[PDB]
RNA sequence: AUCGAGAGG
């Protein structure tokens, strides 16, 4: 919904790299790939973790109350 | 809604010892100890150590159910050998392995700094 | 020393890969489950909510705050809630923080663990500290308001194990190889045409010598070198993980003995 | 359940010690047995989460298409690059003794998703509550705090067995039970019992004396009522006429 | 959601099967299975 | 077909034999065929078999049915079941079917005949014959909840 | 208490089938003529090849009970030798007039004798303590 | 009627219905205050009490086997076989 | 038939199931929380009056406590609002509703209870989780997975019904099936698939792990067996701590097509004193097999000891798996290259001769289809078979086929080599539009891929033609599985209905509910349909000259003499004539019997179910009475021959001193006595089976013993057994087939519709048909 | 050679429920309709309103993923943004026998 | 209560 904390498979923290990610593949024009490697997410349980992510909480936040 | 408490891992209860020590009539000079609160990390380790004695006949742990947080310890020794001695030397010989890792490690990381 | 012997090949802030010699599988297996499981940290544990106008749920607010690493340094220096003659919150078995957010800006304002503050008095202890690793300065994205949105939370940071809940365990991944080579024939390899040319060769196997050819099956041989590396979440350093992990093993031995030494 | 038709319940929630590992320190969030896929042949399991673990190593996305010409032989040849045995095999140790498993685990990332169906929300348990007006029977629903139906087939499975007195007592204890009072000549439910005064009466045969009572469920005296409601005498006798 | 705004029902086997027919215009494996097999199809 | 007939050696030999098989059974007429054995000849219509051979060969034909069915794929049923499921077909000297035609309308009691097919109607024609009921079946003693003389309550506990 | 049948054979064929760890090894005597062995031994421990010479003791015993792992300072018997297993007896065939076959089960590992007179001191005991030196 | 001691020509070996309701029928009247006529010793659950008195036969009941025309036959369970 | 035949009760719960190696056989895994609703009224005695006020005190919130105390006059003093405490002490008389406690008997229950192995009664385990925890080999006769499946329990309320419970419902007594005289439980899934890679001659476990599972036998007597290898490493074979869990004095031999005294291939069984000789232990042997240990547990010894042998067997097997494992994936369907062309060829040419067969087609009918479905059945077969024959042993999902767990042929070919033809109805895809079966084709086309026929397997994947013909075919297995199984219930109500009342009275009659005679011996012999095996008649089969030499005895011409050696006294037999006498008579009998025996079964088939295990006994009786080959015997032959003759005179199954009972009596036990001469003659006694004195005397009391326990018990209902076990084979073969979704299965298609013409005699049969010779 | 008309594309014969299904050719049918009638019980986000609407039984899963395989049909059915499952990382092994 | 829908083994 927001952001995954943590990882459910080992324990990593994931949850401040998620910014990062999206500068990764906007500013920095870089794929998902290579912008994952570059954040230190090594392990495809974590890699999984920020591939695989939709970012509800913006729609939610789109509503006035 | 049934699912127990997640401190009874590790906590004892009221009238609850951490051994429940008793002679076994299957082999001379055996005894089942019951450790509660205990997995299979300080399970395995003792077992280990245990057959390394050259007066243990036998050492074994089972964990009945996964449910339950305790082990089962059946432990048969040569005749005039005390089976508690004998777990008395496993965890010396624990704690003395440990002690020399830990000093160990900590030399190789003094080591280390760059 | 004169046992266990062990040789750090990488060290770095976060893993460190080191190489655990002369000792059997048992004694490495429960020094790392040991470290998964069973060194103290410092986690939020009591969440009070006091004001909350943002799209998400109290409780979602409150697992996410609990899975905030925190400083646990000096962890062995407080004391655990059961056994402490206090309340819910105290200074010697607890550490208060605040949250206080409110979405002022026009755009979308982050709340990061960045914005805790403690509040209790730390008695001159390195714990209680959100951890900061990000190079923008920025902790965990706890959540976000759009405009209007408050949220205020009182937590209460409580010291336990990763037994009780995975919240307490600083030790992201931990690594565990032995035997690079099949000398021990511990594995009986799947295969279709080739066994050695479709399983990749793994990194330690530079640090053995290749099983030959034709020797004989070696049936006296037991595994002695294990190649490990320790990760950490933050809250404690992994060097202080691993001789922590080592303390808290050799605790449980000795607390076996002194029971028995007690009956 | 995954998106195969593989669904399944949780039998048992090992934390991450007790669970095998790989040798780069990976922990699966779920376990499967291997003997659910032989019978079921659900081969495309298998395929995506082959498929799933080349997508996660690389960063790319799966396209997982019907009718391509995506094959078994081409995601292989990718995860080998990665640095992984083509086929999906990983070696895991046992999480208990550390100690090397001889046979290769399946290992990889599999779509799963939860459904509606929870043990909290089908959990019940019945203690004699509360009970129908028409037939004074255990009222149906887990919402009503109602019994199980011990249907027709469930009786003949007790006959069969051979046990007479639990299948009564599931008739009789168990639910109704209501006794009824006897006349000893027309043998109709006419009996007016007035207790307290222990006095029995029978208008329509002048009968105050042959007078029994018998525990019959009060489905069957309903069953009786609404027959003689319908110009039929069930007549219960209690001795025999003809042996 | 989307399932239901895109069923159809047939009031009534033969009926119950998967005509050659139904080739793109019916979903061959979208059916119910709990008596409604086959009566029930999916656009 | 193959045929095991003991060889004069006493073993048992497949030997081959032609046996026709026809469309259509008139048995009481191809059984009198010169040329045919009258004693082997066989029908699948157990019915005919009845009509011409008699009940008890209308009772192995029928097991040889219930046989050819249960036990066709591999399956194996114990030969006292469907043994005593053509029994009770056929006590009454005629084929009993297992259906409220058939076996509903015996002198059991109108309890337990009318808790399967045809409640009401049976209960009516009950009151109407005034049949009394004695109570020795297992249904008649469910409705009424009492102990059925089923095993283990099919005899008396004195003191 | 002591050796059964002592003979030394001469290995003719290995047969690896469908096992990694066990082979079918059959061996004819070198000194008596009638006298076959046909013997499944784990390879990994006690490779065998063809054309190999192996001296074969029975000694039923090594001079019941729970067995107990071994200890310095004694040294019972099998200590001269390189294999050694330990199994039941579970038929005794009469090949032919002057000929008889004794069939043992070391755990699952099956071995069949033939002989003469030479298996005379074979009985059906579980003491079976089949020995092989190089 | 009722058939004499002799000419008696039903199994005397305990049939596993006339077993199980002769052990629950005591144990019924073992739990409510009936007098145990064997040495209980340990035994608590009016069961086990029932099979102890079983095993040595001192139940004092007896079965009555109605044959189908409604004649039957009393068989003592000290007289019956226990398999 | 809603309220009085069928009701709703109290004391019920219902829950989701899940599975637990670490529960015995006949425990069920109570949550807590059901311990604490359902309650058992117990009455308050001397003997446990201090345990029933502790309850009392504990109240209705702890799990050990009551919830009610029911007085003499019948008021209940509630625990949770009235006083609990104080004055509370309980007087005898007094009822006291406890919460259930460990060791109760409950009834647990399935639906659909499609037969009595449905509902049985298990032992009470409380455990801390909303499931119904239950061992996995009795999941067997529930036909109960672990996938969103529910359970009902019934408690007892009453001693005599806890009684009723515990000794005619338990799980051990239902072991061993009275439908198909074999046990419906055994060994299943997971223990299956280990058992069989223990027990193979490439495994060998050290020290350290022995004695891990030799102490996870419960019933372990503390004794470390002896390695298999001693000398250059102790280890011990997988069948040597295997047998641990196999009690003492079990004897099973298995010979299967490639099996000897050394078994090459580990084909067959040998279990000798509770040791496994040598085989691979497999469905065959551990499984719900005819003669497998289960069995041989079962009618030796006891139900319980074989309720703890699973127990025993499940927790070694499971610990070995555990530390060995087990997988499967993509790479398991995966066939060699080279052996994958050759499957194409072996259906290519299968394809092409099918076109020949058009060719005929050219010149109702049928007989063309039919071959032609048959010719791509057997093509698809034998593809999978040279797919399978070339897949290593360490594949995963040619182990689990070997093992029997799970999977099978069909399987293997439809993931590796083929789907196959895809039928409907029992006929191949029609032609839906006109003169095709979809858009795609050209119409008039009848070739296989045309109608049907799937050339690619799983791995490779289905072609969207392909596919919509495999939706096709599979719909029609989910059909018969809302649709079909209405009328295979029906069935089996009528079944039993018919035979509700039917049951064996204390006459060894069979009897209506009017006293009418169904049979006047049940199953026309009067056995338990549980306590019978298939047995060899050894005199109906073989050669005039073989039966001879098997049985015929001379004392007076060397023709057929006994050998000296065999009998003490075989020096002084010569001659004899009264001996002769009495030995030439055992010969009539023997040639009478065989000429019966071949009047009864025309076939000359000569494995026949019978009660008694003949061969077992003298198995046993070998073992037990340690008998030497090379001894003279010390049997007389006034001893063997006469020996036979008094226990025929002890085989009772009708009791009269009428004459019509004493022949109904020999007609009763006629084959069984057969079969007891077939298997204790003079030869066999003698050279055959070296008996002794001691030891015969013991197989005659054996057999005397074992024949009047096989005898039915006067009070079974005979009727609703043989309805169950009639329409269940049914009921359970439909509501399958979306197993494998497409293959021909006549017996659920045209097989229950046929049923449904005996049942109700239909007038008109569908396709009538005479055979005449 | 006769062909009048050629089919945009094979995979749109499925449904809404079938289209998630990945690789359904290399499966079998009934597993394909067991998913098809299962994918509409699978929790996730169905509206992104949900915290406005006062509907009984809503479920929502906290942290929705995509599916690391997708077909080329979920574009269109807004699975990508409304995914109803996680990706668990699944071994199939017979660890426990649990 | 009635009616109906949908859904699980
Ligand atoms: N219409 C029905 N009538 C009676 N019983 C049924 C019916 N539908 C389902 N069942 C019960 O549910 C079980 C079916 O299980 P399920 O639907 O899970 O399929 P399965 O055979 O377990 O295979 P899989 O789990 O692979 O689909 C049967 O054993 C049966 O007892
Ligand atoms: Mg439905
Ligand atoms: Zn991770
Ligand atoms: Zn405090
Ligand atoms: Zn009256």
């Amino acid at each position: 919904m927001i952001v995954p904390v943590r990882c459910f498979s080992c324990g990593k923290v994931v949850g401040d790299k998620w910014e990062s990610y999206l500068n990764l593949l906007q500013e920095d024009e870089l794929d998902e790939g290579t912008a994952l490697s570059r954040l230190g997410l090594k392990r495809y349980c974590c890699r999984r973790m920020i591939l695989t992510h939709v970012d509800l909480i913006e729609k939610f936040l789109r509503y006035n109350p | 809604m049934n699912a127990p408490d997640r401190f009874e891992l590790f906590l004892l209860g009221e009238g609850e010892s951490k051994l429940k020590i008793d002679p076994d009539t299957k082999a001379p000079n055996a005894v089942v100890i019951t450790f509660e609160k205990e997995d299979h990390t300080l399970g395995n380790l003792i077992r280990a150590e245990l057959l390394n004695d050259r007066k243990v006949l036998f050492a074994a742990y089972k964990v009945e159910h996964p449910f339950f947080a305790r082990f089962k310890l059946r432990i048969q020794t040569t005749e005039g050998y005390d089976p508690k001695d004998a777990l008395k030397n496993a965890c010396n010989s624990i704690i003395n392995k440990l002690g020399a890792l830990k000093t160990n490690f900590e030399t190789e990381w003094n080591l280390q700094t760059l | 020393e004169e046992g266990p012997q062990v040789k750090i090949r990488e060290a770095s802030k976060d893993n460190v890969d080191f190489i655990l010699s002369n000792v059997d599988l048992a004694m490495a297996n429960s020094l790392r489950r040991v470290m998964i499981a069973e060194i103290p940290t410092l986690a939020i544990d009591s969440v009070e909510v006091e004001t909350n106008t943002t799209v998400l749920a109290d409780e979602f607010i409150a697992h996410r705050l609990g899975l905030i690493p925190l400083q646990s340094m000096d962890i062995e220096q407080l004391e655990y809630s059961r056994d402490c003659f206090c309340e819910d919150h105290c200074d010697k078995c607890s550490v208060v923080l605040t949250l206080q957010a409110f979405g002022e800006s026009e755009s979308t304002t982050n709340v990061y663990s960045k914005d805790l503050v403690i509040v209790s008095n730390l008695m001159g202890r390195n714990i209680g500290h959100p951890i900061i690793q990000d190079k923008e300065g920025n902790g965990v994205l706890i959540c976000k308001l759009r405009k209007g949105q408050e949220l205020k939370l009182t937590c209460v940071a409580k010291k336990g194990i990763a037994k009780e809940h995975a919240k307490w365990g600083p030790a992201a991944a931990i690594e565990f190889e032995y035997d690079p080579w099949n000398k021990l024939k511990h594995t009986d390899y799947w295969y279709e045409q080739d066994s050695a040319k479709e399983w990749p060769q793994s990194k330690n196997c530079e640090y053995e010598d290749p099983p030959n050819e034709g020797d004989p099956f070696d049936y006296k041989a037991q595994a002695d070198t294990f190649y490990m590396n320790v990760e950490s979440v933050g809250s404690i350093p992994v060097d202080q993980v691993v001789v922590r992990g080592i303390d808290t093993l050799q605790k449980k031995v000795a607390s076996i003995l002194l029971a028995l030494t007690q009956m | 359940a995954s998106r195969h038709g593989q669904k399944g319940t949780i039998g048992i929630t090992y934390r991450r010690e007790d669970m095998p590992f790989t040798a780069e320190g990976i922990v699966p969030d779920l376990i499967i047995n291997p003997h659910a896929i032989p019978s079921r042949m659900t081969v495309a399991h298998l395929i995506e989460c082959l498929l799933s673990k080349v997508a996660a190593l690389s960063g790319n996305e799966g396209d997982a298409s019907p009718f391509t010409d995506i094959t078994v032989e081409g995601i292989s040849k990718l995860l080998r690059e990665h640095g992984y045995q083509s086929r999906g095999f990983e070696v895991m140790y046992n999480g208990h003794t550390g100690k090397k498993l001889m046979a290769q685990i399946f290992f990889g990332p599999t779509y799963y998703q939860r459904l509606r169906h929870m043990v909290d929300d089908k959990i019940h348990a019945r203690a004699r509550g509360p009970m129908q007006v028409l037939t004074r029977q255990p009222v149906e629903g887990r919402s009503r705090d109602g019994g199980l139906r011990f249907g027709e087939m469930e009786r003949d499975c007790m006959i069969a067995h051979g046990a007479a007195s639990f299948l009564k007592e599931r008739l009789m204890e168990a639910s109704d039970a209501f006794r009824v009072h006897i006349c000893g000549i027309c043998g109709l439910m006419t009996v007016i019992a007035k207790l307290n005064h222990n006095q029995f009466e029978c208008k329509g045969c002048d009968n105050k004396i042959d007078i029994y009572q018998i525990h019959i469920p009060y489905a069957a005296k309903l069953l009786f009522q609404e027959l003689m409601a319908m110009n039929i005498t069930p007549r219960l006798y209690t001795d025999r006429s003809r042996d | 959601t989307l399932s239901h705004l895109r069923r159809t029902n047939t009031p009534i086997a033969k009926p119950r099967q998967l005509h050659n027919t139904h080739w793109g215009l019916v979903c061959p494996a979208e059916t119910p299975e709990g008596q409604a097999c086959g009566l029930v199809k999916n656009l | 077909y193959d045929r095991k007939v003991p060889s004069p050696t006493g073993e048992y030999v497949k030997e081959p034999e032609w046996v026709l098989e026809t469309d259509g059974v008139n048995l009481s007429e191809v059984m009198t065929v010169p040329g045919i054995d009258p004693t082997r000849i066989y029908t699948n219509s157990f019915i005919d078999i009845m009509e011409v051979l008699g009940i008890e060969a209308g009772r192995a034909a029928l097991y040889k049915e219930v046989y050819n069915v249960i036990a066709s794929d591999g399956s194996y049923v114990n030969y006292r079941h469907m043994a005593l499921l053509v029994d009770v077909m056929t006590t009454q000297g005629g084929l009993t079917s297992v259906t409220r035609h058939g076996f509903n309308r015996s002198n059991t009691g109108a309890l337990m005949r009318c808790s399967f097919e045809e409640t009401v109607e049976i209960l009516f024609e009950a009151g109407a014959s005034a049949e009394l009921d004695d109570c020795r079946g297992v249904s008649e003693n469910v409705i009424l909840g009492q102990m059925a003389p089923i095993g283990t309550g099919a005899f008396d506990v004195m003191i | 208490s002591n050796t059964l049948f002592d003979d030394i054979f001469q290995v003719s064929e290995v047969d690896p089938g469908r096992y990694n760890k066990v082979c079918r090894i059959e061996a004819a005597s070198t000194t008596q003529d009638q006298c076959k062995l046909t013997l499944d031994i784990n390879v990994e421990l006690f490779p065998v090849a063809a054309q190999d010479s192996l001296t074969v003791t029975i000694a039923s015993s090594l001079n019941t009970r729970s067995w107990r792992p071994p200890q310095a300072g004694d040294r019972s018997l099998a200590d001269d030798y390189d294999y050694v297993m330990y199994g039941t007896a579970y038929k005794f065939e009469e090949v032919s007039k002057d000929l008889i076959a004794v069939y043992y089960s070391f755990g699952g590992l099956l071995m069949r004798l033939e002989g003469n007179y030479r298996n005379l001191n074979n009985l059906k005991q579980e003491n079976a303590y089949l020995l092989i030196r190089r | 009627k009722a058939i004499p001691k002799d000419q008696r020509a039903t199994t005397p070996y305990m049939t596993k219905y006339e077993r199980a309701r002769i052990l629950g029928t005591r144990a019924l009247q073992i739990s409510m205050n009936a007098p145990v006529f064997v040495d209980l010793e340990g035994e608590t659950d009016p069961l086990r009490i029932a099979m102890k008195e079983l095993a040595e036969k001192k139940i004092p009941l007896v079965i009555r086997r109605y044959l189908p025309d409604g004649s039957f036959e009393d068989w003592s369970v000290e007289e019956l076989i226990v398999d | 038939r809603g309220n009085l035949m069928g009701k709703r009760v109290d004391f019920s719960a219902r829950t989701v199931i899940s599975g637990d190696p670490n529960l015995e056989l006949d425990q069920v895994g109570v949550p807590k929380s059901i311990a604490k609703t359902l309650t058992y009224p117990e009455v308050v005695t001397p003997y446990n009056i201090d345990r029933l006020t502790q309850l009392v005190r504990n109240g209705p919130n702890e799990h050990p406590g009551a919830k009610y105390v029911i007085r003499d006059s019948g008021d209940r003093i509630d625990l949770r609002y009235s006083k609990r405490a104080g004055d509370i002490q309980l007087q005898y008389g007094w009822k006291v509703e406890r919460h259930i406690m460990d060791n109760d008997p409950v009834l647990f229950n399935r639906q659909p209870s499609l037969h009595k192995m449905s509902m049985m009664a298990h032992r009470v385990k409380v455990i801390p989780y909303s499931t119904f925890r239950l061992n996995l080999s009795v999941t067997s006769p529930y036909n109960a997975d672990f996938d969103g499946d529910e359970m009902n329990l019934h408690v007892p309320q009453s001693e005599e019904t806890r009684a009723e419970l515990s000794q005619l419902c338990a799980v051990p007594l239902q072991i061993v099936s009275p439908q198909s005289n074999k046990p419906c439980m055994g060994i299943v899934q997971d223990t299956l698939c280990g058992i069989r890679k223990l027990t193979l001659r490439d495994t060998f476990i050290e020290l350290d792990q022995v004695l891990n599972m030799l102490y996870w036998v419960p019933d372990w007597d503390g004794v470390i067996p002896t390695p298999a290898i001693i000398k250059p490493k102790p280890l011990w074979s997988g069948k040597q701590i295997l047998s641990v869990a196999i009690p003492n004095g079990i004897h099973l031999q298995r010979f299967d097509e490639g099996t000897t005294l050394l078994s090459p291939k580990d084909n067959g069984m040998l279990i000798i004193d509770g040791q496994i000789i040598f085989g691979v232990v497999e469905k065959k042997t551990v499984g719900s097999s005819n003669g497998g240990l289960i069995h041989v547990v079962t009618r030796e010894k006891g139900p319980q000891v074989c309720a703890k042998l699973f127990g025993n067997i499940q927790k070694v097997v499971n610990f070995w798996l555990l530390h060995n494992g087990f997988s499967t994936g993509i790479g398991d369907t995966i066939a060699d290259g080279p052996t994958m062309r050759e499957i194409t060829e072996t259906i290519a040419e299968a394809k092409k001769k099918v076109l020949d067969v058009t060719k005929e087609a050219q010149a109702l009918r049928e007989s063309f289809e039919d071959n032609v479905v048959r010719f791509l059945n057997e093509a698809r077969d034998k593809a999978g078979r040279l797919a399978e024959v070339n897949l290593k042993d360490l594949n995963n999902v040619k182990q689990m086929v070997m093992a029997g767990s799970k999977g099978s042929f069909i399987n293997i070919a439809q993931m590796s080599a083929c789907v196959g033809q895809q039928s409907v109805e029992g006929k191949r895809i029609a032609f839906g539009f006109v003169d095709r079966t979809l858009p795609h084709f050209s119409k008039d086309d009848y070739s296989p891929e045309s109608k049907g026929f799937v050339e690619n397997s799983y791995l490779r994947g289905l072609t969207p033609q392909e596919f919509f013909f495999h939706a096709m075919g599979g719909r029609e297995g989910l059909i018969d599985t809302a649709v079909k199984t209405a009328e295979t219930g029906y069935i089996q109500r009528r079944l039993v209905k018919a035979l509700e009342d039917i049951m064996v009275h204390y006459d060894n009659t069979t009897r209506n509910s009017l006293g009418n005679v169904i049979q006047f011996i049940y199953g026309e012999d009067g056995m338990d349909a549980a306590h019978i095996e298939k047995q060899s008649l050894d005199t109906i089969g073989g050669s005039d000259a073989a039966f001879e030499k098997r049985y015929r005895v001379d004392l007076l011409n060397t023709d057929h003499t006994l050998d000296p050696s065999l009998l003490e006294s075989g020096s002084e037999i010569l001659g004899d004539l009264k001996l002769q006498v009495l030995l030439d008579e055992e010969y009539k009998q023997l040639v009478k019997d065989r000429k019966f025996l071949r009047e009864v079964f025309v076939d000359g088939e000569a494995n026949w179910p019978l009660p008694v295990n003949i061969r077992r006994i003298i198995q046993n009786a070998q073992q037990t009475f340690h008998i030497d080959h090379t001894k003279p015997s010390d049997l007389t032959i006034k001893d063997i021959v006469l020996g036979v003759k008094d226990l025929q005179e002890n085989l009772l199954v009708l009791r009269g001193k009428n004459e019509i009972i004493q022949n109904a009596q020999r007609d009763a036990v006629t084959l069984f006595c057969c079969l007891l001469r077939s298997r204790l003659a003079t030869r066999r006694v003698l050279q055959e089976y070296r008996l002794t004195k001691q030891a015969f005397d013991w197989v005659l009391s054996n057999i005397e013993a074992q024949f009047l326990r096989s005898v039915v018990h006067p009070g079974e209902m005979v009727g609703v057994l043989a309805a169950q076990s009639i329409g269940e084979p049914a009921t359970q073969m439909t509501l399958n087939t979306f197993h494998f979704a497409g293959v021909a299965s006549k017996k659920v298609t045209s097989g229950v519709p046929r049923l449904k013409e005996i049942l109700n005699v239909a007038k008109n049969m569908k396709t009538p048909s005479l055979t005449v010779y | 050679t006769t062909f009048t008309h050629c089919e945009i594309h094979p995979s749109m014969i499925l449904g809404v429920a079938a289209s998630i299904i990945p690789f359904p050719d290399h499966n079998q049918s009934p597993r394909n309709t067991y998913q098809s009638a299962m994918g509409k019980q699978a929790m996730g986000v169905f509206l992104t309103n949900y915290n406005v609407r006062m509907d009984t039984m809503a479920n929502i899963l906290y942290y929705p993923q995509k599916p690391l395989g997708t077909t080329r049909a979920m574009e269109y059915l807004k699975f990508r943004e409304l995914p109803a499952g996680q990706n668990a990382i699944v071994a199939i092994a017979c660890y426990s026998g649990y």
